[PDB]
């Protein structure tokens, strides 16, 4: 989904910042004052570790029109930061007819 | 008579929130860092407009005043105009030249030659051939609380904020910078300052299905955070320009047919609640230059033949309209009675009041009224009592015929009093108010200044 | 010692009091910028604008003479009125200031020991000074209707010895009159005593013709509904009747004004007749003296004259002029632009008729006798900021780009028309290079008829010349230009102009015609009609354009700064940021207009001053962080590489540097906000690398800085100039700072310098400094230093 190359100067993501140079005689700085930028999420994705009361059961469910259902069940998901840690995480597929 | 609508253009420039995602958004066709190049954002430059910006070199008083002596030419002599502005995001660009800019526009019409924006809108005030107010163009990342200062100083009267979608992934792969949700706060900070705000729609988009496009207009209007006052739907077309035609050329799209769209549209308009006005289903487009979709000049002229074959046919304010004077008084209307609606919308209550034929469903006059809530005001005429809002007046009431008994000689030009009182007294008894404030174009401060509201700030008001 | 101001050059406002004469004299004063501009243009010489009074802070809108006396009074935006008192024959001096009306001033007009103030507070001031005293004192201020009403225009005129009448207009359809009568120093019984019918629009214009016959006269109307209507007023014992007391049929529109002034004084007014036949809004009515006539300027830049019909009784226009149709700079179809002023007066029999253009052009018409008319030369100038500098190769011809997107061309006058030299000389606009959307921010000059522009596009382009104007130069201005036949022939009139055009498309549709001053290299002038003075103002606006030749791209934001190799083969230029990645430079070779690879990474901030040493050897660079660095470069594949840098040199930020010649050792010198002029001077006995010598400080910030181009008795020279507008002039050899003088603050530009150029070719034994100032104005300096 990416594409922020200009041609005759350098852009890409990553380090990039700004389009919009402007100069005061006093040093100006910052376009701070508009928050909630940028809808890419600020840090890497939560995990989904199951809590203690819960039960481990297999659930199957369908839909109104009976053509797609899900049914939800336990990963053990290998957890590539740690090459030591794995997260059993509460999750759910959806297949068809 | 003689409403008149007279676009103007701003230079070139770029809208700053390509800085955080790189590019403009996939939609957007044209602009500086195209082909084309003089020419400002999702405009190719070959608009009628676009011909006559470029000729003066982008300047708004060669424009306006070659628009107006044009118009007046051709055969209608003009007294009301309302400005529109166009192209990207204007208040991006550096302070004076906003200031310059509204001053020129100004001057063009009052006939003044001054600075000191007080002074040019002072004598705008007192002039002929009046203008009933503004239309800016903006973003959710520049209606803070300045900028809204800075608007209502100016003089416009109505926002129009695109959304175009309620999803949260298509905002990031659309490389539009805001997320979804703060455009509600958005509209909660605006409208308490008695800004009529207008969006946008697109149904089809990339990575979003029929039945997506169905509930998420389903969701938008009964939703009590998605409810305003106008709308404009732009069906999906594909310019080779774009970044969307990268993906057709990839192969990482495809768009509907025309059946599909066709039953869409018809299922849209048969929701419509009685008080948005549906402003173009049948947009203007670049024709030759699309590549993909499909033909759009009489869409609503095949989905009105729908409707009539599944019922509930278009309830908006578009289609009951009566006008000023004489569009459909061939035939003598039929029972008069006056609606009033009431919701909440945007931690708010408003009241929405008409002058309506129940019997056939036409419109004659409508107003709009809003409780200040205490969350988001804060205006410091606002912020010192209880008081409420006249958003927006609207008398095409100013009809000479009439049904059951219209005024013989007098023909209805004491009809806003009517609605005018009316909204006074649920003011002094529902909302138990203790000022009464009216929004208006800086042109039209005198029609509110004889029933006896007084000028404080940019706004009409009186107490209780 | 001693200077001499080669020339002055400056436009027009756009408001509608500016414009002022002094019929015994004959001075044309009109405001410009925030101060005051003279002109005379009855003389032998078109010499033009030749001294700008200052003192204002803000825009001036109103100026008046007091008729036949010694005073001057001026309004500026700045909420202020001053007045002026001749110092000299031909030089005012400000004498007192107006602390009242914290709004601004709208309305002027003022007769013999009164002033007449329109506050757009919506108040009306009249002023009467003292019998000994020359400071005006305050006889009254009242309002004629608070909350609705705004003045725009004022007038004046004398009933009898104490007694005087006073007309309003505006916002409103109503022309106001009120009376009052002469005191000790204030004024009682005054107050509005008729509102006289008529337009259904804003008065804009006001007349009173002197007393022919006494107590009689006509008053003239115009107003935004274009027409124009008349107003008879008499005194009593002339007073029309039978409106009383006669078995009369009164009409609705006939009626009469009468009033009782005072218990010896009566005064009835009616309306005469009505006055139409125009395009657009009235801007100016002006009266006469010999005639019952007037001239009629409207927005559509048309002129009329309407004189009285001795046969049909209804006025009829006279003559009409201006059917030139020109809409702004750009033309498609109609006309555009208006009059905003006028002045009409006559030296003996030729009468003249001078109006304010639409780009602060003066164009003004002879006439004999009300039958036959010709154009004569006018004046041209810059309406925003004037940014950067550039002077011709061989010391010739300057461009002077400013903020309007008018790039200018400018030229000294040396053939007289005669055959001969001009006894003194004259400087006038005698091309006008490009014009387009953008500002045209930098420019710069790499051959006789060749350069290199860029504006706030990511661009740079570089330009040509046409056949036309190398004639008419090599005509007027005169110098030889060699082997000039080889250039293709170009084009005069673009519909729209981007550039003008270098192809076979159109063509010329003026002939090789030689209508005048033939005596002086005849058969030179390349086709065109050979003028008897530089080209027209209706010329310049679509005749004199360069086309453009090449385009090339490369930088990531809009052009700062370029410079170009002494070789006239290498290029350099860079674009603003304050990022790392976006302060750098990049170089174009002029043979293929092409991109060299390596970049020239050193700064993080804009870069400010880009400078190659006298030598194609070395290459300077300047930023704002207080930063410079000198580059090395390889004679084989032009390709740069960082010697010498330095990261302390000053506190503040730099504003320009320049260099030195060849015979002193390639020395060079800084000059930084820390209002610090710092020499830097080379050494290498204990380490290879530039020194610093010696450095000065001033009161206020530096803003630029050039030295002269060789040496005279063991000595350079040196130019300084402040943000203040003020000038230094500087002799200097090795540590010794010998200081020429001050320049005067009677001849500066009052803002911002910007730029200083000192030119090359010297001839008449003196030499020429180019300025030019945000104060919009590009002033031309000679120095016969001996
Ligand atoms: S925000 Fe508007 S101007 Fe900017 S890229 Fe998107 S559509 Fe174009």
């Amino acid at each position: 989904v990416g594409w922020g190359k200009k041609e005759t100067q350098f852009r890409g993501k990553g380090a990039r910042a700004m389009e919009r140079e402007a100069l005061a005689s006093l040093k100006a700085s910052g376009l701070v004052g508009n928050q909630l930028r940028d809808p890419t999420m600020p840090y890497m994705v939560d995990t989904g570790d199951v809590t203690a009361l819960d039960s481990h059961e297999i659930t199957i469910s369908w839909r109104g029109d009976c053509d797609y259902f899900a049914v939800s069940s336990v990963e053990e998901v290998p957890d590539e930061d740690d090459e030591t840690k794995s997260i059993k995480r509460r999750a759910f597929r959806v297949f068809s007819r | 008579s003689g409403i008149a609508v007279v676009a103007v253009m701003c230079k070139p420039h770029r809208c700053p929130h390509i800085a955080y995602t790189g590019n403009i958004c996939v939609y957007c066709p044209g602009g500086p860092d195209s082909d084309f190049e003089y020419s400002t954002q999702s405009y190719t430059g070959y608009e009628p407009t676009s011909m006559r910006a470029i000729r003066a070199r982008y300047d708004p008083y060669e424009q306006a005043r070659g628009r107006v002596e044009q118009l007046k030419q051709l055969g209608h002599s003009i007294d009301k105009v309302e400005y529109v502005l166009m192209g990207g995001t204007f208040m991006s660009l550096p302070k004076e030249y906003r200031e310059d800019f509204i001053v020129k526009l100004h001057n063009a019409l009052s006939g003044f030659n001054g600075n000191d924006i007080d002074e040019a809108i002072l004598y705008s005030q007192q002039s002929l051939t009046k203008c009933v107010g503004i239309t800016i163009e903006t973003r959710p990342d520049y209606c803070t609380q300045t900028h809204l200062d800075d608007m209502l100083k100016y003089g416009c009267t109505r926002l129009e904020i695109g959304v175009q979608s309620l999803y949260e992934d298509v905002a990031r792969d659309t490389n539009r910078g805001h997320t979804v949700r703060s455009v509600c706060e958005t509209f909660a900070v605006s409208k308490d300052a008695g800004y009529k705000v207008v969006s946008h729609m697109m149904p089809d988009l990339p990575n979003v299905g029929m039945e997506r496009d169905i509930e998420q207009f389903k969701e938008y209007f009964e939703n009590p955070d998605f409810r305003t006052d106008g709308l404009k739907i732009y069906p999906t077309l594909v310019i080779r320009g774009t970044g969307l035609y990268e993906l057709w050329k990839t192969g990482r799209y495809k768009s509907y047919s025309a059946n599909a769209l066709v039953d869409l549209v018809a299922r849209i308009l048969a929701l419509v609640p009685p008080w948005t006005r549906i402003y173009r289903v049948q947009r203007d487009i670049p024709m030759p230059l699309v590549t993909s979709g499909v033909d759009n000049g009489n869409l609503r002229e095949l989905a009105l033949a729908r409707m009539k074959d599944l019922g509930t046919t278009c309830r908006d304010v578009r289609t009951r309209e009566v006008g000023i004077q004489e569009v459909h008084h061939k035939v003598q209307p039929d029972q008069v009675e006056l609606i009033r609606r009431d919701y909440y919308a945007n931690g708010g209550w408003e009241t929405f009041l008409s002058y309506e034929d129940p019997k056939k469903d036409i419109l004659i006059g409508l107003l709009r009224l809003r409780k200040a809530s205490k969350k988001y005001t804060y205006r410091k005429e606002f912020t010192s009592q209880r008081t409420s809002i006249v958003r927006e007046l609207h008398v095409y009431g100013s009809v000479v015929p009439l049904h059951s008994r219209d005024p013989r000689k007098f023909q209805h030009q004491g009809f806003g009093t009517l609605l005018m009182e009316e909204a006074e007294r649920i003011a002094k008894e529902e909302h138990g108010s203790e000022k009464i404030s009216v929004i208006s174009g800086v042109g039209v401060r005198n029609y509110y200044g004889k029933l006896g509201y007084e000028l404080d700030g940019p706004y009409m008001s009186k107490r209780i | 010692e001693c200077i001499t101001p080669e020339a002055i050059f400056i436009g027009a406002n756009k408001q509608t009091q500016v414009s002022d004469i002094h019929k015994v004299k004959k001075i044309v004063a009109f405001g410009a910028g925030k101060t005051i501009a003279l002109w005379d243009p009855i003389e032998p010489n078109n010499k033009g604008v030749y001294a700008t009074l200052k003192g204002h802070e803000a825009e001036v809108t109103c100026v008046r003479f007091v008729p036949d006396s010694d005073f001057m009074v001026s309004a500026s935006e700045d909420h202020h009125v001053k007045i002026w008192k001749f110092t000299d024959y031909s030089h005012l001096q400000c004498i007192q200031t107006i602390q009242h009306y914290s709004k601004t001033i709208v309305a002027l007009s003022a007769l013999p020991s009164l002033i007449s103030v329109g506050c757009a507070d919506g108040t009306i001031s009249i002023w009467r000074q003292n019998i000994q005293n020359d400071e005006f004192g305050l006889a009254h201020e009242f309002t004629i209707k608070k909350g609705f009403f705004y003045p725009l225009c004022l007038s004046l005129s004398k009933v009898e010895e104490k007694k005087y009448l006073l007309a309003i207009g505006g916002t409103n359809v109503n022309v106001f009159i009120a009376s009052f009568i002469l005191s000790d120093s204030g004024i009682e019984k005054c107050r509005v005593v008729a509102e006289l019918e008529g337009h259904e629009d804003w008065v804009k214009s006001l007349a009173f013709r002197h007393q022919e016959t006494p107590g009689d006269y006509l008053l003239c109307s115009g107003s935004q509904d274009r027409y124009i209507r008349l107003w008879r007023i008499r005194i009593n014992d002339l007073i029309d009747d039978s409106e009383e007391d006669s078995k009369k049929l009164t009409l609705l529109s006939n009626k009469q004004y009468k009033f009782q002034i005072d218990d010896e004084l009566r005064v009835g007014i009616n309306f005469e007749a009505l006055i139409m036949g125009h395009d657009d809004w009235i801007s100016s009515l002006q009266w006469h003296e010999s005639r019952l006539q007037l001239l009629a300027a409207t927005a559509d830049t048309s002129l009329m004259v309407w004189e009285p019909d001795e046969t049909s009784g209804i006025w009829v226009c006279s003559l009409r002029l201006g059917e030139m149709s020109s809409k702004g700079a750009s033309t498609a179809t109609g006309s555009s632009g208006g009059f905003w002023s006028c002045l009409w007066f006559t030296h003996e029999r030729m009468d003249f008729f001078l109006t304010n253009g639409k780009t602060g052009s003066w164009r003004m018409w002879a006439t004999k006798d009300n039958i036959i008319c010709d154009q004569r030369l006018g004046i041209s100038g810059a309406t925003k900021d004037v940014t950067d500098i550039a002077w011709s190769p061989s010391g010739e011809y300057l461009l002077a780009t400013s903020l309007d997107q008018t790039t200018r061309l400018f030229a000294p006058w040396i053939y007289d028309a005669s055959g001969r030299k001009r006894e003194i000389a004259t400087w006038h606009e005698f091309s006008r290079p490009q014009i387009h959307g953008y500002d045209m921010i930098c420019v710069e000059t790499v051959t006789d008829t060749r350069f290199v522009s860029g504006g706030d596009e990511k661009i740079l382009r570089s330009f040509d010349l046409p056949k036309g104007v190398a004639g008419m130069l090599q005509k007027f201005v005169g110098i030889q230009f060699e082997e000039k036949s080889e250039m293709p022939d170009s084009a005069t009139v673009p519909v729209l102009g981007l550039s003008n055009k270098a192809g076979e498309d159109d063509a010329n549709e003026d002939d090789e015609e030689e209508e005048g001053g033939n005596k002086e290299t005849p058969d030179i002038t390349d086709p065109l009609s050979l003028l008897e003075c530089p080209p027209m103002e209706d010329q310049l606006q679509r005749h004199l354009l360069w086309p453009e030749v090449e385009k090339l791209y490369g930088h990531g934001f809009e052009i700062t700064c370029l410079d170009i190799s002494p070789d006239q083969k290498l290029i350099a230029s860079a674009c603003r940021s304050n990022n790392v990645q976006n302060a750098v430079i990049r170089i174009f070779s002029t043979e293929n207009w092409l991109e060299i690879k390596p970049a020239l990474p050193f700064h993080s901030l804009t870069i400010t001053r880009l400078k190659f040493s006298k030598d194609g050897k070395f290459l300077l660079s300047v930023c704002r962080d207080r930063k410079w660095a000198l580059w090395e470069r390889n004679m084989e594949d032009n390709t740069f590489e960082l010697r010498f840098k330095n990261e302390k040199p000053h506190t503040r930020i730099i504003w320009d540097a320049d260099w030195a010649p060849l015979e002193f050792g390639n020395v060079f010198v800084t000059a930084s906000r820390d209002k610090t002029v710092k020499v830097w001077r080379h050494q290498k006995e204990p380490a290879d690398d530039y020194v610093l010598e010696a450095s000065i400080k001033h009161t206020k910030a530096v803003t630029a800085i050039s030295i002269h181009d060789s040496m005279i008795r063991e000595k350079i020279l040196i130019s300084v100039g402040l943000e203040n507008g003020e000038i230094y002039l500087y002799s200097y050899t090795l540590g010794k700072f010998e200081l020429i003088t001050q320049l005067n603050e009677d001849i500066t530009p009052a803002d911002k310098i910007t730029r200083l150029r000192w030119s090359h070719l010297k001839r008449n034994g003196k030499l020429f400094l180019g300025v030019g100032s945000s104060d919009l104005s590009t002033r031309i300096y000679s120095l016969a230093y001996e």
